């Protein structure tokens, strides 16, 4: 009886609250493809190779339109490509929004606008003397950029504001006052859906749209209450666009946070039980400071969470069966994947290092993060088989390019948490393309059992559907 | 090599296929003590002290609680018998049965095993007390006449 | 330079001959007291591949091989430091009553 | 061959378990047990000399690193030996020897045992209290009847 | 009490046979990796009775009685630091595989 | 959660073969000396489960395991300062030697 | 091995219904149940001494906690004994006996009725009207016809 097993999403216990938890794919992404006699084939996440060097960590990444070419700010330097134009203060994650005649990156709670011609203005009231209308400005947590305005909302306030059209540096002459009223929520963060400002609050996200008002002292933009949707984004970035709308994650003002992500004004789950399970698992300081994004490359649409001691990754594509979740990770041990801020410039991807004061371009030929081994996991889930016998475990891999003849360790557990034996199979052989990872003898399932395969490689792995003769 | 009681038990599980070495999954030692005490029982119900079949088996005893470290001390060529054999007798412990190979190899096993026991114990009885030896024999000048059995 | 490559699995024999005591048992306890006694037993972990530390129950069973099995197959037992033991064999018996593990290592000058 | 890691390399091979055919390499549990099976069914076949011989050498597998090395087997029973190692090892892995390898084995068997068995019909001596007739020299020479066993 | 006798040389068995390992091979190397990578190896030293330690190429050898051998005699191995060790008997099966060992020498205190 | 459960108990194996030392005989001498002359014996002590120190006749006995023996009942043997082990099984022969068990005498060391 | 209750779990794991290797661990009820049945079966083959003898002892059931403990049994008819036992309480969880354990049932029940069916043979004696030969003492000892009975 040749019987298939899953490995896009795996199974078993958790010692602790002895509740069943999805055990994840670990630096594997499963692709919807009908391979041989699956119908999808599991592949290792593309390694990182270091492009160029880079001044302290990577703080921030945005794609700068005007200029066609990327702007990233690492540690306390700014940089437009390989060059280093600016300065930035601060140390913790900024949060940037380019602009045709300025790019701007809100840091230590002042908007900075680097202009392209190379001086630096930040954003200040009207001179008194000047007679247009002065604001209490206080401090920039987050900002967008929409036809022309940049809108930053001011820090432990729902009160958010626009600069002028003629001078940036300065916020709107007349009307530039603004806040997300609906609800008694400060906005944590602010971004801009098609024409829309959001005002991402506590409890609410509000919409706002220009109602082409002339006259001087009318509100440029009117809320749209049709569009409200009733949560909210836990931190200050935990925020990105995602399939032409922003998934985030829940304030725990509505409840335990969860992934979500808005559709035509309402919010729709998309974190199975074990993904809430492990963000439940933060503290509320720690949650906060969690950094989301997007990540497109191949048919694959994923969205990045780096929490601070996991790196969850939502996997648009694959999701047919049900949400896919994969938890990256760098090193043997269980430590943070260091790939951070991802963005497509050129021909390759390239991304910053949350460690080390590099830059790293992802390539697909390769899973060695920065010349260094890597660990995949896969994990089958639990079945119930009562006296039964297995001999025949065949994953089939595609054997290729490669360094040495990476062997991969596969274990099998009976009760779904702590495993047995690790039997060691070559699965890739240098320079060879039609090796079968086959293990016989596997033994007798005396209730339950569950597979680990375990790689250590670096070159990519790429395991499709394993079957098992369960005689 | 097989020269634990314990070594004929783990090379009969495997055998039917359950703990066989290079296995993900093995079966716990208790299964293995109880399936030596199988084995003890099985051999014992063959002996039969000196009348039933003679292995060269060798029984635990308490001053070795261990009985699977123990030498069993059959023959060179008697442990495949017992091999294959005390298969078939663990393969309902699991409800798995003993495929037919094993089946016939157990049988010829034990059929090898009582071989030379079988040809060793032909040994036609004497004369009876009735039968005379005939002038034939020079015994008879010395008044032996007829046989004597027993 | 200053860690010794080792037998990592530890072999538990029997007292009386060279055996591996097939289904030993092993409690583990307080210093200087009786660890069958469940109040006495101390935390053992197992220490599995993913660096976790999962707790089992104190009775740890002993294969034909001497080594210290689970459920299933080989495990890396792990205490505290201050462990007692107390070895006995599926008959019931005793083997060993080590009262303070600590107090058996080669130099107790550094103790 | 002329070892025993290639007479029970072929039996797998037969079995259809690992060959190159299959693109399967033995696993050296696979070796080392198959090895040990063959070695249990050559001590049963041979039987301390009673029994059915066929030249083959059982190493010791105590002072060597491993029994599995060279074997005295006679060339024309290399077939059989590997047929009958692989028909007996086919319940190890579930595995139900095709009928060919049977009949194989069981041919193979029977030609190994028919030199021994020619050679051993022999025929028994004369009974003790058969006679020489008046036709011998033995009958001058006094031996008359025929010499006990 | 001072210095309590123990044996070194610590002795190598199977893991489901209280068999030794015959002629077998140890390989040392990095915390949970495959320790047959020339790339993931570690390299491990003789520390002789002199205390002179000497470096041994790399696969270890099993003499019939579980203890490491290198030119005839029995020799004590000692490695830099922690280590995930492969044993494999004379066939090359896997005897057993470890990720995590750490076994300090109790020796050399008073370095 | 910290050191990983050992046998502490010392088992005496031959070094070219996988058998006990069985009725064999150890011998505890000064540092780099023969411990077979009798001038070259140190005092040495068992330590009961209680802490009981008490002095035994020098050429130790070992039971049919490899375990050591006093009065049939297992013991631990110490001894105040560091010693040369020479372990000699029952028919005669040097199986084993050590020069300095611990490579430090802590007796002079504790100064 | 020498309880009535290590027997009785012989045959339960011979059922597969409770053993270690299943993760079940016996009932006591299943445990009482089937050392009744135990009791049973052996005081039918016992027959009060004229049918097959094995050495088992009844306990009594009447001073003890329990009949289920220690027995006379002959170290050789264990076998037989738990395994007919097995085959006697499968139809209890409506279970049945795989064959090989019906099978090993009648030969070992075979096997104890082996030594007492050769010791129950004996012959009768001679027949009171068969008379003695001219060739004896007894002829002389006016003895003459054999003994009746």
């Amino acid at each position: 009886p040749i019987q298939q097993l899953p490995m896009m999403k795996g199974m078993g216990k958790d010692f602790k609250n002895a509740d069943y938890i999805d055990y994840l794919p670990v630096n594997m992404l499963a692709t919807p493809k009908e391979i041989l006699n699956s119908s999808g084939y599991l592949r290792s996440f593309p390694g990182i190779t270091k492009r160029y060097d880079m001044n302290g960590v990577s703080r921030g990444v945005e794609y700068n339109t005007a200029q066609n070419a990327v702007y990233r700010v690492c540690g306390g330097k700014l940089y437009k490509g390989e060059s280093e134009v600016g300065d930035v203060a601060g140390s913790g994650r900024v949060s940037m929004a380019h602009g045709r005649t300025s790019q701007a990156v809100g840091v230590n709670g002042q908007l900075v606008e680097y202009r392209y011609d190379g001086t630096v203005k930040t954003v200040s009231n009207w001179p008194a003397d000047s007679g247009f209308t002065q604001y209490e400005l206080g401090s920039v947590r987050d900002i967008t950029r929409l036809r022309g305005r940049y809108a930053w909302s001011k820090d432990g306030t729902d009160s958010w504001f626009i600069t002028d059209l003629e001078d940036e540096s300065h916020p709107d002459r007349y009307s530039a006052q603004y806040r997300a009223e609906s609800q008694p929520d400060g906005i944590i963060g602010i971004g801009t859906w098609r024409d829309f400002i959001v005002c991402f609050g506590s409890s609410t996200i509000e919409y706002f749209s220009l109602t082409g008002a002339t006259t001087a002292g009318a509100a440029l933009y009117v809320a749209q209450p049709s569009l409200m949707v009733q949560k909210s984004i836990a931190g200050t970035y935990c925020k990105t666009p995602f399939a032409d709308s922003y998934a985030f994650i829940s304030h725990p003002a509505t409840g335990a946070p969860s992934v979500y992500i808005i559709g035509s004004g309402q919010a729709s789950p998309i974190a199975t039980a074990s993904i809430e399970k492990i963000i439940r698992s933060y503290t509320a300081e720690e949650m906060a400071t969690g950094v989301m994004e997007t990540l497109r490359f191949d048919s694959h649409e994923l969205l990045i969470i780096h929490l601070p001691r996991h790196v969850l990754v939502y996997d648009a594509s694959s999701s047919q069966n049900g949400p896919q979740w994969c938890v990256l990770k760098t090193g043997l041990y269980d430590d943070v994947y260091r790939g951070v801020d991802f963005m497509y410039e050129g021909n390759q991807i390239t991304c910053g290092d949350k460690s080390e004061a590099v830059v790293g371009q992802l390539q697909f030929d390769i899973s060695s993060q920065y010349d260094k081994q890597q660990e995949h996991l896969l994990f089958t889930p639990l079945f119930k088989a009562d006296n039964a016998r297995c001999f025949d475990l065949e994953v089939e891999s595609s054997t290729g390019v490669a360094q040495y003849a990476d062997r991969l360790f596969l274990s099998a557990t009976t009760d779904g948490i702590n495993y047995g034996r690790e039997q060691m199979i070559e699965q890739n052989e240098p320079f060879v393309y039609d090796k079968r990872v086959l293990w016989k003898r596997v033994g007798r399932i005396r209730r339950l059992i569950g597979f680990k395969l375990r790689v250590i490689t670096k070159s990519p792995v790429t395991l499709s559907g394993c079957q098992i003769r369960l005689e | 090599q097989i020269k634990t009681k314990g070594d004929l038990v783990r090379a009969a599980l495997r055998k039917l296929g359950v703990a066989s070495d290079a296995t993900l999954t093995d079966v716990e030692p208790q299964s293995m003590q109880d399936a030596v005490d199988d084995l003890e029982a099985m051999m014992a119900e063959w002996y039969q002290d000196g009348k039933g079949i003679i292995t060269g088996y060798v029984f635990s005893d308490d001053e070795n609680p261990p009985a699977e470290g123990d030498d069993h001390g059959l023959r060179s060529s008697a442990v495949s018998a017992v091999f294959h054999n005390l298969a078939c007798r663990i393969a309902p412990d699991y409800a798995l049965e003993a495929t037919a190979k094993i089946i016939a190899t157990a049988k010829y096993g034990k059929e090898l095993l009582y071989k030379q026991t079988a040809i060793s114990r032909a040994k036609r009885a004497p004369y009876p007390s009735r039968m005379p030896t005939g002038s034939g024999n020079s015994f008879a000048n010395l008044n032996e006449w007829h046989y004597f059995p027993g | 330079a200053n860690v010794v490559v080792s037998n990592p699995r530890p072999i538990f024999t029997e007292s009386r001959s060279f055996k591996a005591v097939a289904n030993g048992k092993i409690y583990i306890g307080q210093i200087d007291t009786d660890p069958v006694n469940p109040a006495n037993q101390i935390p053992v972990y197992i220490e599995n591949e993913d660096g976790s530390h999962v707790q089992i129950t104190q009775p740890l069973i002993i294969n034909a091989a001497g080594k210290i099995v689970y459920n299933g197959q080989l495990v890396k037992i792990v205490t505290v430091q201050g462990h007692s033991m107390a070895i006995y064999d599926a008959n019931g018996s005793q083997v060993d009553y080590i009262a303070n593990v600590l107090k058996y290592d080669p130099d107790q000058y550094s103790i």
